[PDB]
């Protein structure tokens, strides 16, 4: 709470944008597809369980700069969320 | 001469064009362009208020969006073409 | 003066830029939750004081 | 500077210029007087500024790489010693190709209304795709393929300029021949929409006509196709002029029966 | 509108057009926004040939295979009144 | 380092936004003459132009000399004075500096220790907020080795690099004035005075009389329905009183609106008669 | 009784809320590294892939935007050639680098890497069939030294057809136990996408990817919705899935792309499917 | 020895002889006002210093009289 959080936060803009990816290189270096913009060539922070993530992800993009920083777990859909049973 | 030339257009930057739906006074009309929208202008002195009237092709800068110039004729001799021997 | 204060101030701010529209898919942990542009894509963000 | 544009010109008003940009950004233009505007002709594309749309230096017709790809090696071999029955369609065929590529003087002399093209309609394993491989392979000239829906993409630029550059590239190169396997995919009919995916497709069929009805029969091309079916397909393109000369490759009689399996 | 403009002050003069079960499209098969160009290019048709007040110095023809594919929308009852067969 | 007031002369000014502007959309750059002072009146006299190669992004100074070939000109005429800073143009896109500024910004500073940036984006520099503003860099090695006097006055509230990058390493931003005189000052306000024939034009009356009993038409109508408006007025509630009718035209004032306005103008079209009436 | 809701409720305006994405404990101290490889020379590119190398370096974006382009420091003349998927600067578009041909992911969504159970003999004993099965598959990827020097080019391609329950699904997922070579489990549902023109270049793709790869085979099952029949409607809502199969079926025959690569199927409807 | 001018007025002064390498004294003023020579101009009237012709054939006799220039860029 005192150096993590205060960190992140510093270089994480408010916005993060939302795309995913079509392929990975080592060493920080990657790509993103998605619809509101062309394709790019990124690289990567390393705090993101870098030997997790894999094509057809979902990604948390810095937003001056591009830059793969995390990941969601699986941000499915909506309505699927619906369906499921709360009561 | 030709060096000269070149130059003394070079500062004539593009322009935009447009065609008009309707009109609502001398100090301003409406316009659609070739790019989608709606918008409205005004024009400048020269032109004939006269002449601008629906279904007039129209040219147009870039920022203030302020009709200048007309060009009629939108020729396509693959369309049509006359047979004057005929008379 | 109260009347001149009002057009003064409306007038500050349709110089004010637009405001976009969106909704809601869940919530990120706290002050931070996610929005999808409804013509477009997603977009992370942060609230302001009251909410 | 370098980073620039491309664009396509439309006319000239009265010097002028206009232009239709790639980003879809029309622009009429005062006269650029820098190229020599008697140079060009309409949809000679030419280099352009990034923020002051103005004509600064011509260029050439580069060919995607999807396109020059379908130029083609040799790699068939298959006489037609390896093919049955149909010593017809085969004669008709040459009478169609070769001969204009090589001994047209007995059409020009004539000067008849040369045929362009040909089709070979049928049903499936007449011997249709093989005996392209064949023709490719005896004719001392190039060939050329293209399945439709090669065509066919997604982007609402991204057929059109497909096709225009290939019979470009044929007037290049020349003499060539076109390939057209199955031909009942666009083909087909006007289906009338408003809609996107409706439109692209057919558009490129509007620019195969134009491309069919742009050259002559002096210049050596010779286009083909091929299908599966006829009750299906759009007769404009079997207007008299474009693909004429047809071939109702039959079912094999019982004769030919005895060849094939030899 | 160009074609009769150019056709009008060279009056006189005949017009010919084929292929005019074009114009159709949808003919308003569905009434729906993206078709404005298919239900328009019958409107301005209309209206202008309306427009010449029938003196004698502007006369229009027209042709195709399916008359019974025509749009009776117009060009049925006093537009296009003589309707000939063809041996 | 603080209160540095910057004055501008107005013949430099408006030279910076019409070439300024000139360019637009591609961006402008050019110089600015002037002579420090002990600490605070950085003022300016005039400003000039290199010649360049603009893009609406990027640009830079093509040849070397014509800022050097010009000065060497003009003080045959002496004129001005010398150099003291520069400018450029962001013509969209807000007021602030980049990574490219800097660069050049930082060969000034240590040619010269006070030298300035100026930024201007005339696009959005409507006839009133005008958004200019100034700058100058920093030591951020001063800054890790780690000012007001009394009075500090004016900070900005957006121009996010401006806002959030505008002091880390941008500039210890820093306010402008005028020196707007009286020896110019007449001769600036010499357009608007109209003339003196622009005063005693009593103009057609064809469309005096079509708004005449054109106005009264528009008169009625609103009265009329502010007389349907005060039928009883005492119903459910104080506030029902009020808020049950929103603002929705609000009715008496815009009568009166106009009953002083058709009168204020009539009454000069009656008197200038009169007057000009013994024109003879 | 509606006291609960009030306070059940009030529970959830007491903890807050919580939610993470990634992270990691013992290299907890990455941000030193970050700061300083971010603004520096690992800036962002905007990818594109040319079409000429005019002796300057046409491109074509992925959206339609086209420029013709200079370099920095990359090699201009030597290492580039057409074709190849590039760097783009974002602010005034020069080359800086290329990177391969490009490898959706869908088909490599689409291989299959870990080997199910399943044998012959674990089948509920249609001993003949699996035999016409098998001798199309292995035998020429095992023993082709028979079936080449008698004189015979084996069949590259089998159809499975009965009612259900009856076990064509079992033998397939069976001979990618024994395959000695890869397999493929096409997923239908990626062939019809709601972009013209766009499951093609799925399938195409699917084959190159073969071709490159020794000795590939494929599975496909329930193509009754991609290989169903043809008509004409102009109304036709079918019509597109018809030009995906096109990609298919110029691509099995025609021109030998193929060399060893075989393929199966699977059906309940083998009447409707098309002749082709 | 030799005199430089500026843009703003300001003199600087460096010792120098006939015997002068561009590139060599591009570091000077490096030396004193810590300019990267790329964001550097040099004039003798008019005719910018060419880095190849060293000043060997540009008559830089002793008090002679140079202007520096930096460098532009913005965006
Ligand atoms: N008349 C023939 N002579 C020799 N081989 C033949 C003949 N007819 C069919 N074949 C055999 O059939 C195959 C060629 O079939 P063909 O190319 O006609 O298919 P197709 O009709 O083109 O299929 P599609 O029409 O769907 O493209 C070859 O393998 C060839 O051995
Ligand atoms: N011959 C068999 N021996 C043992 N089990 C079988 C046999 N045939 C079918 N099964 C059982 O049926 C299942 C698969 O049946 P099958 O492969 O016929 O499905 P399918 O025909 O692909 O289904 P669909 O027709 O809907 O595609 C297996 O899980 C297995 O339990």
């Amino acid at each position: 709470q005192e150096e993590e959080k205060k960190q992140l936060e510093e270089i994480r803009g408010n916005p993060l944008s939302i795309g995913t990816l079509e392929e990975i290189i080592d060493d920080d270096h990657a790509i993103v597809t998605s619809p509101t913009m062309p394709d790019y060539y990124v690289s990567i922070l390393s705090f993101v369980d870098k030997e997790l993530l894999e094509p057809g992800c979902s990604v948390l993009l810095h937003h001056k700069t591009m830059s793969i920083v995390g990941v969601l777990q699986d941000d499915a859909d909506p309505m699927v969320s619906v369906m499921k049973m709360d009561k | 001469d030709k060096t000269e030339n070149d130059i003394k257009a070079l500062q004539s930057i593009g322009q935009l064009i447009g065609e008009v739906m309707k009109e609502l006074s001398e100090e301003k009309y409406i316009v659609k362009a070739s790019s989608g929208p709606r918008y409205i202008v005004g024009v400048r002195n020269s032109v004939d208020r006269s002449k601008l009237k629906k279904g007039v092709r129209v040219t147009l800068d870039i920022t203030t969006l302020t009709i200048m110039r007309i060009l009629p004729r939108e020729t396509d001799p693959l369309v049509y073409n006359m047979t004057s021997f005929e008379q | 003066n109260d009347k001149v204060r009002f057009i003064k101030d409306e007038l500050r701010l349709l110089q004010e830029p637009g405001s976009y529209v969106g909704e809601v898919i869940k919530i990120v942990s706290d002050k931070k939750v996610l929005v999808k542009v409804q013509p477009e894509g997603k977009y992370i963000v942060d609230v302001a004081k009251d909410i | 500077q370098l980073p620039y544009l491309v664009a396509n010109v439309v006319e000239v008003m009265d010097k002028a210029a206009v232009v239709k940009t790639s980003s879809r950004q029309t622009v009429f233009l005062p006269m650029v007087g820098l190229v020599d505007p008697d140079k060009l002709k309409p949809n000679d594309l030419v280099g352009v500024n990034k923020d002051s749309y103005l004509i600064l230096d011509t260029l050439p017709s580069e060919f995607d790489s999807r396109v020059k790809a379908m130029e083609v090696d040799e790699k068939p071999t298959e006489t037609y010693s390896d093919v049955g029955g149909l010593d017809k369609q085969i004669e008709e065929l040459v009478e169609a190709i070769v001969l204009p590529m090589k001994r047209a003087d007995k059409f020009k002399d004539m000067g008849i209304r040369a045929p362009k093209g040909a089709l070979m309609y049928g049903p499936p394993g007449t011997g249709k795709t093989l005996l392209a491989r064949a023709c490719a392979a005896q004719t001392n000239a190039t060939f050329l393929k293209l399945a439709a829906p090669q065509l066919v993409q997604m982007y609402i630029g991204e057929g059109a300029k497909l096709v225009r550059d290939a019979f470009a590239l044929a007037k290049e190169k020349a003499p060539t021949i076109i390939f057209i396997d199955e031909l009942d995919a666009i083909g087909t009919k006007r289906f009338d929409s408003e809609k996107s995916g409706d439109r692209e497709v057919q558009r490129t069929m509007l620019e195969l006509l134009n491309q069919l009805d742009g050259f002559s029969s002096d210049d050596r091309v010779k286009v083909l196709a091929a299908t599966n079916r006829v009750d299906v397909l759009d007769p404009a393109l079997l207007r008299s002029g474009r693909l004429d000369r047809k071939i109702e490759f039959p079912l094999p009689s019982e004769d030919s029966r005895a060849q094939i399996l030899q | 509108r160009e074609m009769f403009a150019y056709a009008k002050e060279h009056e006189p003069c005949i017009i010919f057009m084929d292929e005019v079960d074009a114009i159709g499209g949808r003919r308003f098969s569905e009434g729906t926004s993206a078709d404005r160009e298919i239900q328009r290019t019958l409107m301005e048709l209309l209206t202008q040939m309306d427009g010449f007040d029938n003196l004698g110095q502007t006369k229009i023809i027209m042709a195709t295979n399916r008359p019974d594919t025509l749009d009776p929308a117009l060009l049925r009852p006093g537009r296009l009144d003589r309707k000939v067969e063809i041996p | 380092d603080t209160k540095e007031t910057v004055y501008i002369s107005s013949i430099a000014l408006l030279k910076m936004l019409k070439h300024g502007r000139a360019g637009v959309p591609m961006e402008v750059m050019g110089l600015m003459l002037g002579e420090f002072v002990d600490d605070y009146t950085v003022n300016v006299v005039d400003v000039f132009a290199m010649p360049q190669s603009g893009t609406g992004v990027s640009v830079e100074a093509v040849d070397d000399v014509f800022q050097a070939k010009m000065m060497d000109m003009l003080k045959q005429t002496g004129r001005d004075q010398m150099v003291v800073g520069w400018y450029h143009s962001h013509p969209g896109f807000g007021c602030w500096l980049s990574s490219v500024d800097v660069n050049t910004q930082k060969s000034f500073e240590q040619l010269n220790s006070r030298a300035v940036a100026v930024v201007v984006d005339p696009i959005q520099s409507v006839k009133g907020k005008v958004v200019i503003d100034a700058f100058r860099l920093i030591d951020t090695g001063a800054l890790i080795n780690n000012q007001t006097t009394s009075n500090t006055g004016l900070l900005n509230k957006a121009n996010i690099q401006a806002l959030i990058h505008g002091l880390n390493r941008h500039y210890y931003s820093l306010n402008i004035d005028y020196h707007k005189t009286a020896k110019e000052t007449k001769m600036l306000m010499n357009l608007h005075k109209e003339q003196w024939q622009s005063g005693l034009k009593m103009y057609d009356y064809e469309e005096k009389e079509e708004s005449n009993l054109a106005a009264t038409k528009s008169m009625v109508k609103i009265a009329e329905q502010y007389s349907k408006r005060i039928e009883e007025e005492k119903e459910l509630t104080e506030e029902e009183l009020k808020t049950r009718y929103v603002g929705r035209q609000d009715p008496k004032k815009h009568l009166s609106e106009t009953a002083d306005e058709t009168l204020e103008n009539n009454i000069v079209s009656v008197l200038t008669a009169g007057v000009n009436s013994v024109a003879i | 009784e509606n006291d609960l809701k009030d306070i059940e409720a009030r529970i959830k305006e007491k903890a807050g809320v919580k939610e993470s994405d990634t992270g990691l404990a013992p290299s907890h101290l990455w941000d030193i590294m970050g700061d300083r490889q971010r603004l520096g020379e690992e800036h962002p590119l905007q990818v594109a892939r040319c079409t000429k190398i005019i002796k300057k370096y046409v491109i074509n974006l992925k959206q339609i935007a086209k420029f013709v382009v200079g370099l920095g420091e990359r090699v201009s003349p030597t290492d580039i050639e057409e074709g190849m998927r590039v760097g783009v600067d974002r602010s005034k578009y020069n080359i800086e680098l290329p990177l391969p041909p490009r490898i959706d992911p869908s088909v490599t969504m689409m291989t299959v890497e870990e080997k199910p159970d399943v044998t012959y003999s674990d089948v509920g004993g249609c001993k003949d069939q699996i035999e016409k099965l098998r001798e199309v598959v292995e035998l020429p990827l095992l023993s082709p030294e028979r079936f080449a020097t008698l004189g015979i080019d084996p069949p590259k391609g089998i159809l499975l057809y009965g009612p259900p329950g009856t076990g064509k699904t079992l033998c397939a997922r069976a001979v990618a136990n024994r395959t000695d070579a890869t397999f493929i489990r096409v997923i239908g549902s990626e062939l019809v996408q709601k972009y013209v023109g766009e499951g093609a270049r799925m399938v195409r793709e699917l084959f190159e990817m073969a071709r490159t790869k020794k000795a590939c085979i494929i599975f496909f099952d329930e193509i009754d919705a991609v290989g169903g029949a043809r008509f004409d409607d102009g109304a036709g809502g079918d019509n597109e899935v018809q030009r995906t199969m096109l990609e298919l079926i110029t691509q099995l025959d025609g021109f030998d792309p193929r060399g060893n690569i075989k393929v199966m199927f699977a059906t309940n409807r083998p009447n409707t499917l098309d002749p082709a | 020895q030799i005199f430089v001018k500026t843009l703003t007025g300001k003199t600087i002064t460096l010792e120098v002889e006939s015997s002068d390498t561009i590139d060599n004294v591009k570091s000077k003023i490096q030396d004193k006002e810590g300019i990267p020579p790329d964001q550097q101009r040099l004039i003798f009237a008019g005719k910018q210093l060419e880095d190849g012709r060293t000043l060997s054939d540009y008559n830089i006799q002793k008090e002679s009289t140079l202007h520096l220039v930096l460098r532009l860029r913005g965006g």
